[PDB]
RNA sequence: CAGUCGCGUAAGCGGGGCAUAGGAUCACAAGAUACAAAAAGGAAAGAUCUUGGAUUUUUGGAAAAGCUACGCUAGGGAUAA
RNA sequence: GAUGGGGUAGCAGAACGUUGAGUGAAUCUUAGAUUUUUUUUUUAUAACUAAAUAUAGAUGAUAACUCAAGUGAGAAUGGU
RNA sequence: AGACAACACUGACUAGGAUAGCUGGUUUUCUGCGAAACCUAUAAUAGUAGGCAAUUUAAGUAACAUCUUAGUAGGUACAGA
RNA sequence: AUGUAUUAAGGAGAGUAUAACUUAAUUUAUGUUUAUGAUAGAGGUUAUCAACAUAUGAACUCUUAGAGAAAUUACUUAAUAAACGAAGUGAAUUGAAAUAUCUUAUUAACUUCAGGAAAAGAAAUCAAACGAGAUUCUAUGAUUAGUGUGAACGAAAAUAGAGCAGCCUAUUAAAAUAAGUAAAAUGGCUUUAAAGCUGUUUGAAUAUUGUGGGGAACCUUCCUCAAAGGCUAAAUAUAAUACAUGAGUUACAGAGAAAAGUACCGUGAGGGAAAGCUUUGAAAUAGUAGUUUUAUAAGCAGCUCAAGCAAUAAGAAAGCGAGAGCGUACCUUUUGCAUAAUGGGUCACCAAGUUAAUUUUAGAUGCGAGCGAAUUAGAUGUGCAUAGUUAAACCGAUCAUUAAAAUAAUGAAUAGUGUCUAAAGUUAGACCCGAAGCCUGGUGA
């Protein structure tokens, strides 16, 4: 009658409570299902226990190493970004950074160490944008560029892609300059701010120089490079000819 | 129609002055027994204290000697006086204080609200007043009482007497279940008069309400702004991305 | 299938022996790979591939001698008088 | 004019009962609620009919649905 | 004399802190299906693991069982020297 | 049981108006309100017919001067438990299916010292090329990095919350900025090889104008901090008291104790009860009554067949049962038990797969390439999934092996997430009962 004494749950949610040792009937009285008197009835057995045979890890060892330097990068594809764009979940008008790629849902709710652009998708991108990535596949840089785009790649963080959300560090693809010639200019920009903001970090050791450094990746660093210079810090382009 | 009228009456009148409108997925949602179920129950956990504790043979008083020697005395083995098959051992497993709260989604819980406001509204248990929602006492009552001529004898015996009559004539009383009234903050003729005739119905603040509360007594006598805020509280599952909360169709006659 | 060597006019044969009787991991040692390199440049210590030394003979792989009639506990009558 | 029917270890499904809780400020009770019994009926680990005895208006009992368990004992040379 | 050290002494009593691959026990009903006591490994042989495989219920079936017809492998009974 | 508040030395002996508490064992006064309180009488033992607040007299003996066989002696205005804290010392049971390393475990326990708390504390700290900014407590990070042959052990950064406080002129009275120190070799502890602690033998430097320490073997650059001198509340631990709350208990429950560490046992350390009320009266058991059967018979005492007896009366037969036949209790454990194998005198009650964290599956259901959580404007708060591949990175809808590469070959690609119900793996007492023994501290001639 009253809605409270009428409220169930639906009879498939139900499930059979196994009250064992609690009459022969039931099915589950005087062994609830061990057995007879052996190990696994009066006592327990170990998990990793194979009754003394030696386990598989063993006889043939654990195989290779865990990386814990490896970058987490956020996979992004262009049939993606397409999908988003076209939905108009970001604007295609300004530039895309990672603030608006985290913040548009895009990459899911989780910030890691960088983001990459993928190729999926890449025979049907055709709209121009101005994307800025930590890394890009070889494939999302002709397809962005080809039509009618630009893409940058710069050096992140974890702590630096957080920070860019929390609006802490404001977004630059130019990395700081090295010069007394700049440090007035430099000095400048940061009263006319009138806040504290955190500076985007720089790369530091020579693979995250290289990779920035080089046009390949439409590197933030490579227009450092000449147009005969290596993007490697050691390795150098030989010459041809005899001599 | 994707929107549901709401009329607002005067409350001690009940005369139709204004006319609201809110979404059908606010007032008209189907009846689903197994979510209001859920929110139900899930109130009823959090609620409970969970408090009940009994003693262990870890933890029942005594030494942990050995009571009889192993074997040469012709009785059973016996090891220490705090086992369960003693006199005064413990419960091997007896009820220990632990938390007897359950989760439920803020969607979930936000669908069986409006679940609970649409069983009522499309029954016809759900009166929306104007803000201002107290009990219209007798002014000369209201003089003596804060004159502090009247003994708390006498004035608790009146309120008795004008809630039971003025329940009775609106057909609200204990004859017709009870009526729940729903305020934004407390009122003092409200609240005071329901304390003391609670048989007549009862009053809550809005932060007060449970889904459980909107379900037990025979109507729901809210306030325009409380509504309002219920409803803008309780639609996690519906603004994710707005639809119609209170809109006003009809304005009072000014 | 790829690589590149032998024999053969050629077709073709060849990834030891007419067939059936030689144990791993770990650690250690010798070569290669260019993977990662705990601020950074190096390195150390690691990873992958090849290879070597074993009555690890209780040979799916513990570094291991006895007495109790002064004996004790849990069990078996699943094996005795 | 459907098919099927012994069962240990064991696996599985469906239910009853016990204690407390929500609906419950509810429902019922000297025109007899409750009474450890007896009795009657019903495919029935349960409830019900009636009888006898005593006498409560709620610190009483209670259907239905649901929630939670110190929840079910002829077996431990078990304990009191 | 392994004698005595306050019921106990091949090491007392008492308080605190254990395990037991062994033994015993494990409490309501109805319904459906229904084994094994074999193999392999083990410091194992009263134990344990992996299989064979009991159960639950979905997805398949050119499934599985049996007979018929044609075909094939292999050397027992028998018979023989 | 938890939470909140307050407080910061505990017991005993004997005596006394038997609610009244210290030989004064029911002291003497003040103020206010007194039925609209608080939360126009009677009554000094025929008493305390008044509550709140503020004062006040008295308050013995021992623990507790010395001594001694505590509650005595002899003197005298003699007086401080436990738990919690820090340091020192430091096991074994146990697990690894044995066992030494390991684990148990910077554990239990003991000793010293100290206060209401103690300890710790304002970077010779962490980070990583951006920055954070003392200590303490809780959770996540984390069954992670890492260590170990194994079994297992196990951080930090950061995040969230509780609290927040900085200083040397420390709100209590301290430094002329620290040399046998840093550090090394060696023996150990800790531990990842660094850092940190340490016995023995040795033994530096002087500040970003780059002096010293650290950034996990080690060197270097850079960054970061500034030892060998100190002060500091709060959040924390423990105990007592009071109050609040309860799908906590309601008398074999709760606690060991509804009159309790009492009675009683023990030389002693130590062990340690029973017992509520005026209600209800189950079973077992005992003596009778009613009906019925029984002195020719070899019944696990039930089942099948069943004469007869049984209602003073119209109606209504429960029960007991002569006689005939069938049937060797139950459980456990076993290839197999009436077995002369196990266990039980009967009845009643107590008495055994539970809870937590973590990791999974099925069904149901919410949302959906997102899920969950949390939140004038902004930001903020674990996680999982969204792309695979390899030992691993680069790479990427492609990747790996092919010492160059190449459709030459082989393997691997498309809905998740949260909750409930139930069953589960893992770690904890882990379904319940039961050893002999080992270690530490105490007790006793
Ligand atoms: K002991
Ligand atoms: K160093
Ligand atoms: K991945
Ligand atoms: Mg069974
Ligand atoms: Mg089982
Ligand atoms: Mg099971
Ligand atoms: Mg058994
Ligand atoms: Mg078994
Ligand atoms: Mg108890
Ligand atoms: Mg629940
Ligand atoms: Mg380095
Ligand atoms: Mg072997
Ligand atoms: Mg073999
Ligand atoms: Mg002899
Ligand atoms: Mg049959
Ligand atoms: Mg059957
Ligand atoms: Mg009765
Ligand atoms: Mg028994
Ligand atoms: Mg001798
Ligand atoms: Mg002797
Ligand atoms: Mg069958
Ligand atoms: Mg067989
Ligand atoms: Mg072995
Ligand atoms: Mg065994
Ligand atoms: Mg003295
Ligand atoms: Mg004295
Ligand atoms: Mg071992
Ligand atoms: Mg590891
Ligand atoms: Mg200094
Ligand atoms: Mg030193
Ligand atoms: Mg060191
Ligand atoms: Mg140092
Ligand atoms: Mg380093
Ligand atoms: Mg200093
Ligand atoms: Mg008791
Ligand atoms: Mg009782
Ligand atoms: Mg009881
Ligand atoms: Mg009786
Ligand atoms: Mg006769
Ligand atoms: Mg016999
Ligand atoms: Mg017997
Ligand atoms: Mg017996
Ligand atoms: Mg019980
Ligand atoms: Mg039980
Ligand atoms: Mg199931």
């Amino acid at each position: 009658a009253s809605i409270l004494a009428s409220l169930s749950d639906n009879r498939g949610a139900y499930h059979k409570r196994i009250r064992k040792g609690r009459g022969p009937s039931s099915g589950y009285g005087k062994t609830a299902g061990r057995g007879t008197k052996g190990q696994k009835a009066h006592g327990h057995v170990k998990p990793w226990f194979q009754g003394g045979q030696t386990p598989l890890i063993v006889s043939h060892g654990r195989k290779g190493f865990v990386n814990q330097f490896a970058a987490d990068m956020s996979e992004l594809n262009l049939e993606k970004l397409q999908e988003w764009i076209e939905a108009g979940r970001i604007d295609p008008t300004k530039p895309i950074t990672p603030k608006e790629i985290i913040k548009s849902g895009i990459i899911g709710s989780s910030i890691k160490d960088g983001i990459k652009l993928l190729g999926r998708g890449k025979e049907s991108f055709k709209i121009p944008v101005t994307i800025t990535v930590s890394r890009a596949s070889a494939s999302a840089i002709e397809a962005i560029e080809a039509a009618g785009g630009k893409i940058v790649t710069r050096f992140y963080t974890k702590e630096s892609l957080k920070r860019l959300v929390e609006g802490k560090s404001l977004h630059t693809d130019k990395p700081l300059p090295v010069g007394k010639e700049h440090v007035e200019e430099i000095l400048a920009q940061a009263r006319s701010l009138k806040k504290k903001y955190y500076r985007l970090p720089d790369p530091t050791s020579r693979w995250d120089i290289e990779y920035y450094r080089d046009p390949a990746h439409r590197g933030y660093l490579s227009h450092q490079l000449a147009p005969g210079e290596s993007p490697s810090l050691y390795f150098k382009v030989p010459t041809g000819g005899e001599k | 129609i994707t929107n549901v009228p709401v009329t607002v009456y005067s409350f001690p009148e009940l005369e139709p002055r204004s006319l609201e409108s809110y979404s059908a997925r606010h007032l008209h949602l189907p009846l689903r027994r197994d979510i209001l179920h859920l929110a139900v129950i899930y109130e009823g956990d959090s609620t409970r204290r969970g408090m009940a504790s009994t003693k262990t043979r870890y933890e029942v008083h005594g030494s942990h000697k050995k009571m009889s020697p192993q074997k040469g005395t012709g009785n059973a083995r016996r090891g220490t006086r705090q086992s369960p098959l003693m006199k005064g051992g413990g419960k091997t497993f007896g009820p220990k204080p632990r938390d007897f709260s359950t989760k439920l989604n803020k969607k979930v819980y936000d669908l069986a609200w409006r679940t609970a406001l649409s069983y009522r509204y499309k029954r016809g248990e759900l009166i929306v007043t104007e803000d201002g929602l107290d009990l219209p006492l007798p002014n000369d009552f209201l003089w003596l009482a804060g004159g502090g001529k009247l003994s708390r004898e006498l004035e608790d015996g009146y309120v008795r007497k004008w809630v039971h009559e003025f329940m009775t004539s609106l057909n609200w009383g204990k004859e017709a279940g009870r009526t729940t009234f729903i305020t934004g903050d407390k009122r003092p003729n409200l609240f005071t008069g329901f304390e003391l005739a609670g048989a007549e119905g009862r009053a809550l603040e809005l932060w007060d309400v449970d889904v459980k509360d909107l379900l037990e007594t025979g109507r729901i006598v809210i306030e325009r702004s409380a509504l309002k805020e219920m409803i803008e509280d309780h639609q996690s599952d519906l603004v994710t991305r707005g639809p119609n909360l209170g809109e006003v169709l009809v304005r009072a006659p000014r």
